[PDB]
């Protein structure tokens, strides 16, 4: 709860890549794509819709951890 | 001579007073703001001024910590201090029951004398200082930021807030000019306040190591 | 002779650039190999690979050099205020006086979303607000503008026209920009510094 | 017949625009000749590459 | 200055004899007693007053 | 050309090409043109999905 | 006669040439001293010199005289001045981070192979940068385990 | 008001229109504006015509006269300085020799 509430570009990229890989590996879609044959485009649509079932686990340098949802974080 | 030597002595005395005030010893405002006129009234000639005895100070006491603690300052007259002078100062401090001492050398310290002073005793803490360095106060320099030795409580608060250890803080050598000016030992922490280009200040911390 | 001297100067420049290429290549290699270990953590502390902290906060404030709008400054308050006034013109709202502007600024800055912001940025905002309010006061004293809003020539209000809606929009935009221009954890700040010093 | 001017913005940085009809009428036609050499040598034994 | 022996031509050094300082060689008994004052000025170039820059 | 500098820090990869560049303002800043010849050679592994 | 004319009678032996620079600001024309020497302590200790506003270009001397923070500030200012002389500007944060990485151990350490080994610890990195075989054999002798951080 | 140039459309420093667009309305708007500029400027430039010739660099009569007068004055002053240095005493600037 102490870190920045904004979702960084690195987190955006990693989440989009992981979701695109999962979709290319026959993962279920939660946005009802309309003729999108590109897993990266599908992942971007899911990110814009705020329906990606991924939780970022931010680790502090000391060892503590904190969970942040994609729908909970702020996007740009 | 007789005009620049007295000025150097006055400036060194004022620098020592400022150093004692920064460290926390008891020093009055009159001694802090001591003018060249008063220094002349005390002694206006080089042969009349006494470097080894007339310039020594024994009233410096840590009023904030404990009035019993006493700190002494020696001003050797010879350019190079010898083992005999070091032993004389050591036995004088033993007789007077004093632990902390400073030695304001005139030109330098021989290697043997330096080693002896380093390995004198854990309880007798003697710090060497060159007059060429003391002629100018390091704290008043524009490049040198403001340093404050933090207490154990402040260090514990910092460590608890940042979830860090002692070895993880930026190191600063004990032989640093500011380190010797403040008389900080191994394990202590100093907070440094750097005035940014704006009206703000950047707070950092350094561990003596 | 003139052509020969020009050719001499040209060859001098060519050899200078040739030496510069290799010299800067070596310098950049060294700088990158030296600074490739630092990175921005989530606790706003730049640390090396071994865990040692190089800075408790990047640059003393923690702003992104790539997102720096002003000359080594986060925002240009004058430009931001002009853009806000031009983007959101409220013709159905009256102007604000010095006292009203200061009051609304103090009431809006004391909200919760402004507590997490740095103190230096809030002080700069207060200074800019005070400056613009003093300018408005001087303009109104010069042109006999009354704060009651009953002056017959309404064009005088167009000299320095400000509304609480525009004030709130300006404050929110400044806060959002200052929050988005901060150092994002995980960036190879050391490598970025090495490249920006090598180029 | 070169004309110094900007045309279609396809000559931004030191680039130039050629004429399709000029290139078709033989302008700039080049020929690249390459050589492919082969050797059929006799070894120590009484045998040869064929 | 640099003096040489008219006999052989080697360099002469200044030494002290039994009566007065004298020039003598290290390779022959030739000597030369000093009668009057002898000087060798060099006139080293003095440091000019470096004026202000700007 | 060592193992640390020549084979670990900088090494050669596949699925890459090298070609001369030419100006074309009709494309966006975030777009780049690729020739058909290099496109038919550089392939991408796509996984068959629904 | 050979070595007498080269004996110092007044001044600091380290100082070689001191000149009087003048700033002609419309408010007032002021004077300052520009010394092409390598001794800041003596220049500050000399009489009539305002030691509180004395700067030097030698980072090692600044460190040994006024401390590690003074060395950091001098490095930052010198880098900024050298970069501005060429008309190109760089954000101060880059030079600040560079100076901090150089002076986070209490001593100004360079970016060369001698100043990088004292800061870093990765045996693999030290071997890949320079002195490959030497560093590898030293690590094999010391039995130092290198992490993957 | 004003005409566009490198100071506003170039990559020199801040105050660029594309920079303001990027910092105000995101990256897509700036990219679209840059694409529109790159697609519009060439068409207008080609329809208007922009060429350079020898007449665009040839000098004028007044220019040649001024150049001749300036060269004469400079050569005269240089000869005067050379004479003052060789025969006589020349004013020596501070911090440097006569040469
Ligand atoms: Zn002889």
């Amino acid at each position: 709860r102490i870190t920045t509430p904004y979702m960084t570009k690195y987190e955006r990229a990693r989440v989009l890549g992981t979701r695109a890989l999962q979709i290319a590996m026959c993962a279920p879609v939660m946005v009802e794509l309309e003729g999108e044959t590109d897993p990266l485009l599908i992942a971007m649509k899911e990110l814009k819709a705020r329906k990606i079932p991924i939780i970022i686990r931010r680790y502090l340098p000391d060892g503590s951890y904190e969970d942040w949802g994609v729908d909970e974080l702020i996007i740009t | 001579d007789d005009e620049e030597e007295t000025y150097r002595l006055w400036k060194i005395r004022k620098t020592i007073m400022q150093l004692c005030h920064d460290r926390g010893y008891l020093v009055t405002q009159d001694e802090l703001d001591q003018t060249l006129e008063e220094f002349k009234a005390q002694s206006g000639d080089k042969p009349s001024e006494g470097r080894p005895r007339r310039t020594d100070l024994t009233v410096l006491v840590a009023h904030n910590d404990d009035p019993t603690d006493q700190m002494f300052v020696f001003f050797p007259e010879e350019p190079k201090v010898g083992i005999k002078t070091i032993k004389v100062y050591c036995q004088r401090m033993q007789e007077e029951n004093i632990t902390r001492a400073l030695i304001v050398v005139q030109q330098g310290m021989t290697p043997s004398a330096k080693q002896s002073l380093v390995d004198m005793a854990p309880k007798y803490i003697l710090e060497q200082f060159l007059q060429q360095e003391l002629l100018i106060n390091i704290t008043e320099h524009e490049l040198v930021p403001e340093h404050v030795v933090m207490t154990k409580e402040e260090v514990t608060e910092l460590l608890a807030r940042y979830k860090l250890r002692e070895n993880q803080l930026p190191r600063i050598q004990a032989g640093d000019p500011v380190a010797r000016y403040f008389g900080i030992k191994r394990g202590q922490v100093v907070k440094i306040i750097r005035p940014s280009e704006t009206a703000g200040r950047y707070i950092t911390y350094r561990l003596v190591q | 002779t003139e052509f020969f001297f020009h050719t001499m100067a040209g060859r001098e420049g060519l050899v200078d650039t040739a030496v510069k290429t290799a010299e800067t290549g070596y310098m950049q290699r060294r700088l990158v190999k030296s600074l490739e270990d630092l990175c921005s953590q989530y606790d706003l502390t730049v640390r090396s690979s071994t865990g040692d902290i190089i800075q408790f906060i990047y640059g003393g404030d923690g702003l992104d050099p790539a997102a720096m709008e002003g000359k080594d400054e986060p925002l240009e308050f004058k430009r931001v205020l002009d853009n806000i006034k031009a983007v959101f013109p409220c013709p159905s709202e009256p102007a604000l006086s010095k006292n009203e502007l200061i009051l609304t600024t103090e009431s809006i800055m004391k909200k919760s979303e402004f507590l997490c912001c740095q103190d230096s940025f809030l002080q700069e905002i207060k200074k800019f607000i005070k400056g613009v309010s003093e300018k408005i006061k001087k303009t109104r004293d010069k042109y006999g503008i009354n704060d009651n809003g009953t002056t017959e020539p309404r064009v005088l209000y167009q000299l320095d026209r400000i509304t609480p809606t525009q004030v709130e929009k300006f404050l929110e935009t400044c806060r959002d920009k200052y929050m988005r221009a901060q150092m994002e954890p995980g960036s190879a700040v050391g490598a970025l510094c090495a490249q920006s010093i090598g180029e | 017949t070169v004309a110094v001017m900007s045309y279609s913005g396809y000559d931004i940085e030191d680039a130039l625009v050629l004429n399709k009809a000029s290139l078709d009428r033989g302008f700039g036609r080049c020929l690249v000749y390459k050589n492919a050499k082969c050797t059929l040598k006799r070894y120590t034994n009484q045998t040869f590459d064929k | 200055m640099l003096l040489f022996c008219p006999g052989c031509g080697n360099g002469l050094i200044v030494e002290e004899g039994q009566r007065c300082h004298r020039f003598a060689c290290n390779t022959c008994p030739y000597v030369h007693n000093i009668t009057r004052k002898v000087t060798n000025r060099k006139y080293p170039k003095l440091k000019e007053v470096d004026d202000v820059l700007g | 050309q060592g193992r640390f500098r020549g084979n670990l820090s900088g090494k050669r990869v596949d699925f890459s090409g090298r070609t001369v560049i030419s100006p074309d303002p009709n494309l966006r800043i975030d777009e780049v043109a690729v020739p058909v010849h290099v496109a038919k050679i550089l392939t991408f592994p796509e996984k068959v999905n629904k | 006669k050979e070595d007498l004319p080269k004996v110092v009678v007044q001044g600091i032996p380290e100082v070689s040439r001191a000149v009087i620079h003048i700033d002609e600001q419309s408010g007032k024309e002021k004077y300052k001293l520009l010394v092409e020497g390598d001794n800041l302590r003596a220049v500050m200790a000399t009489h009539g010199v305002k030691g509180t506003r004395t700067t030097s270009n030698n980072t090692y001397e600044v460190e040994k005289t006024l401390g590690i923070e003074a060395a950091r500030t001098t490095i930052i200012n010198e880098i900024q001045y050298t970069m501005v002389n060429h008309g190109m500007s760089i954000d101060r944060r880059h030079v600040m981070l560079l100076s901090d990485l150089m002076t986070y151990k209490g001593e100004v350490l360079g970016i060369t192979r001698f100043g990088l080994a004292k800061m870093k610890e990765s045996v693999l990195m030290l071997a890949s940068f320079e002195k490959t075989a030497d560093h590898l054999f030293d690590a094999a002798y010391f039995g130092q385990k290198d992490s993957v951080c | 008001s004003g005409s566009m140039d490198k100071g506003t459309l170039g990559s020199g420093s801040k105050n660029n229109i594309f920079y303001i667009l990027l910092r105000d309305w995101g990256q897509n708007e700036a990219a679209d504006a840059m694409s529109r500029l790159a697609r519009l400027a060439p068409v207008y430039l080609s329809n208007r015509g922009f060429s350079i010739g020898i007449g665009d660099v040839t000098p004028g009569q007044g220019l040649l006269k001024a150049k001749y007068e300036l060269l004469n004055a400079g050569y005269k002053k240089c000869d005067e300085y050379i004479e003052a240095l060789n025969t006589g005493k020349l004013q020596q600037q501070p911090g440097c020799t006569a040469e």
